[PDB]
């Protein structure tokens, strides 16, 4: 079920038994990856980056076409992330509704939503911790929080 | 609908060339190196027509957050506040033919 | 000496008579030359077919896959017209590694391509090498036996649909296990 | 029920079913190929869209994002492959 | 959340079983799954049965013929020393002269005659009649 809520949705991508294929496709992983490259020099994350390229430029994933995933892609190009984008968006949220919060001290909710945020940031955080792609120590403090996810 | 300047600036602080302060900023703008100047809203009115004035000498664009110089030093990414910024460089962004 | 050549070791007769029809296809020449010259191939072993004819297992390094894979066709094509009475097939010489016991051991540890369940998947992959699978199922019957169904697309089926016994019995002989093949209707 | 196949349903069971629920899940999706009545140029295009897609000239509209399915626009060549 | 594949897979075998059904579907699979049907199939208790393969863990698809009264699961997987599998059949099989208890030994997973004839032990993990 839902992490912080009774929630019970499963809508999700449905992956095909196969490891290859479009034969349509027929253009390159290295094309491909130069265009990758240039989105990401565009600053863009790896979820938005493959929906563009399923929407216009005719890929199924990249997992499939170039034998890796985006993340290491941009990662042996120099282009990964200081942090992942799981930890960014949520600190985003997090910062508006503390914003929110500010001049709205009444907003009982978003006091609430914020504690779950939060709570999802420090468990997330102690599993990137232990695999050590972050320093180890690194406590996502609310208060210098904006200036890192900006 | 918004594509924000936040984020726009963050692309440009990462990719192209920017300097902070005023007095960067006029050098930069007597030099016409400078493409645009951001300009926060609780500068003083004086110091804002100061640079409308330098801008429109140098044929320069110029854009007001909205938002202070501490939201301003925060968008790029600073422990400080900043009052004005001067774009020199766009990197891989798009600020300059952006609807601004 | 184009012949010893390109292989890349001396033995033996079939090989050798393989390697001079590389050459008569090298002197076709010009779309065919261009992309047979990089094109060796390592070692052939020659198996018998419930029917009547025999089956030609080509071995590969894998680096060079990629160029016989863009072919297949026509290098099958020439060398089942040619060398009669056979059904040809490539196939890639792929190291499998031992999973390491408590007494073996080894650094470097093991990847899960040189496994060997992926190892044998990917040889049943380039024994069929059009015809992507679409469905692989296992019974495993009473009699404590286990044989593997394996279900094909039915898109360029017509070049292989003679060969399916071959390829059971192929599979048999190097990796001892059971196979069948279906196409969806 | 109580006896049956269960490894060959009908098509019919399988294409009303969910998509991960089915025997083995995949994907109700696919890709158009699509050349506006303008241009001339091709498109590889998703079915069910995140962005309002362009083709590489003429900078218009090809399909607009929804819920779901992507609604293509007015009307102009496509295939799906 | 899944804690024991195993054990939900054995209550819905349990429950078909029940219901007179003759088949039944599980998700996900598994080697010991496989090895527990395979034992099964060997005395007699299940039919053939088919593994799917998806890429992600596996389905399963067994034919079965009736005979079975319970299959059943002992979650804690205890530590099971060789002079205790005969307290552990009294307590947990109908008679001493049918019905099967398999265990999980390094020599591997078996019923408790072979492991008293290997002269082993090992893990426990479920029941069998
Ligand atoms: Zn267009």
């Amino acid at each position: 079920g839902r992490m912080h809520s009774a929630g019970k949705g499963i809508s999700s991508s449905a992956i095909p038994y196969s490891r290859n294929a479009p034969a349509w496709f027929k253009l390159s992983s290295e094309s491909v990856i130069e265009q990758i490259v240039k989105y990401a020099r565009k600053g863009l994350t790896p979820s938005q980056i493959g929906v563009l390229l399923r929407d216009a430029h005719g890929v199924t994933q990249a997992r499939v076409i170039t034998g890796n995933k985006i993340m290491r892609i941009l990662k042996s190009n120099g282009l990964a992330p200081e942090i992942p984008e799981d930890l960014y968006y949520l600190i985003k949220k997090a910062v508006s509704v503390r914003k929110h919060l500010e001049r709205n001290r009444k907003d009982k909710d978003a006091k609430f939503r914020l504690i779950l945020i939060e709570s999802r940031i420090h468990r997330l955080a102690r599993y990137y911790r232990t695999v050590a792609v972050l320093p180890p120590n690194w406590k996502y403090e609310s208060a210098t929080a904006s200036a890192l996810v900006n | 609908s918004q594509e924000s300047i936040n984020q726009k600036l963050a692309l440009v602080i990462k990719s192209g060339k920017y300097t902070l302060g005023y007095k960067s900023t006029v050098k930069s703008l007597r030099q016409g190196k400078s493409k645009l100047i951001i300009i926060a809203a609780n500068t003083p009115v004086l110091r804002k027509s100061e640079l409308e004035y330098y801008a429109m000498l140098s044929k320069t664009k110029v854009y007001y957050f909205q938002g202070g110089n501490n939201e301003l030093g925060t968008a790029v990414g600073k422990l400080f506040r900043v009052g004005v910024v001067s774009i020199l460089e766009a990197g891989d962004s798009d600020i300059l033919t952006t609807l601004a | 000496a184009p012949q010893a050549k390109i292989l890349s070791q001396a033995p033996t007769e079939l090989e050798l008579q393989v390697a001079q029809a590389f050459v008569e296809l090298e002197n076709s020449s010009p779309e065919l030359k261009a992309e047979l010259r990089p094109l060796q191939f390592k070692s052939i072993r020659e198996i018998d077919v419930a029917g009547g004819k025999k089956a030609l297992a080509i071995f590969v390094p894998v680096p060079s896959l990629a160029g016989f894979h863009k072919v297949q066709t026509k290098l099958t094509r020439e060398l089942e017209k040619k060398f009669q009475d056979r059904h040809v097939i490539f196939l890639a010489e792929r190291r499998i590694l031992p999973k390491p016991s408590r007494t073996s051991r080894q650094v470097q540890k093991r990847p899960r391509s040189r496994t060997l369940t992926a190892v044998h998947d990917k040889i049943l992959e380039d024994l069929v090498f059009p015809t992507e699978i679409v469905g692989k199922r296992v019974r495993y019957l009473v009699g404590g036996n286990k044989i593997q169904k394996v279900l094909l697309d039915s898109k360029d089926v017509q070049q292989i649909d003679y060969k399916l016994e071959s390829f059971q019995a192929v599979y048999n002989k190097l990796t001892g296990k059971q196979i069948v093949f279906e196409i969806p209707s | 029920v109580l006896v049956q196949d269960l490894l060959h349903p009908t098509a019919a069971s399988e294409a009303r079913k969910h998509k991960l629920k089915t025997l083995v899940q995949g994907p109700r999706s696919y890709f158009l190929d699509v050349k506006c009545p303008g241009c001339l140029n091709i498109t590889t295009v998703f079915s069910h869209a995140q962005t309002a897609v362009t083709c590489e000239s003429c900078s218009t509209i090809l399909c607009t994002p929804t819920g779901g399915k992507a609604k293509l626009s007015e009307g102009t060549s496509f295939r799906r492959k | 959340t899944r804690s024991s594949v195993l054990a939900d897979a054995l209550n819905a075998i349990n429950n078909a079983e029940k219901t007179g059904k003759r088949q039944v579907l599980i998700r996900p699979s598994s080697k010991v799954i496989i090895k527990f049907l395979q034992v099964m199939q060997k005395h007699g208790y299940i039919g053939e049965f088919e593994y799917i393969d998806d890429h992600r863990s596996g389905k399963i698809v067994v034919q079965l013929n009736g005979r079975l009264n319970k299959c059943g699961v002992i979650s804690p997987r205890f530590n099971v020393k060789i002079g205790d599998i005969e307290k552990w059949t009294a307590n947990l099989l109908p008679a001493r002269q049918f019905g099967y208890v398999i265990l999980t030994t390094s020599a591997g997973i078996m019923d408790h005659e072979e492991a008293r004839r290997k002269h082993v032990s090992g893990k426990i993990l479920g029941f069998v009649y």
